[PDB]
């Protein structure tokens, strides 16, 4: 509406090229940056297991 | 023009104080005609969001609606 923004996140898990692991999207930035900050502790996490 | 202005500012201060005295909307001490609504973005977070009052017509207005929060800014209208 050439004033709001939409953030559309695709997120894909290294298990398979089509399989997407979260396809979601966001209005507001502050849960954009909760979304990120909880990717980037599971990211995290598979990297610690 | 000056009666018609001071009149549309009294009504408007009167509604707002009608919903103060109801205690739904706290008080904002910069702005004398923002209201704020206390509402939880998340689970822990606890904000305050500007409601304000057109001079014009009136009929409250949020400063970045969300299309919810514009969808019940139309249902308060």
């Amino acid at each position: 509406n050439y004033c709001n923004a939409l953030i559309h996140i695709k997120f894909s898990a290294g298990t398979e090229a089509n399989a997407v692991s979260f396809d979601t999207t966001f209005s507001d930035f502050k849960e954009v940056e909760d979304f990120l900050h909880f990717i980037v502790a599971e990211y995290i996490q598979q990297k610690k297991v | 023009e000056g009666i018609l202005d001071e009149i549309m500012f009294n009504h408007a201060r009167i509604i707002r104080s009608e919903l103060l005295a109801r205690d739904i909307f706290q008080e904002d001490e910069e702005n004398s005609d923002v209201l704020l609504f206390q509402l939880p973005t998340t689970c822990v977070s606890m904000a305050p969001i500007q409601l304000k009052i057109d001079l014009l017509s009136g009929q409250f207005y949020f400063r970045n609606p969300t299309p919810l929060l514009s969808n019940y800014a139309s249902k308060i209208n």
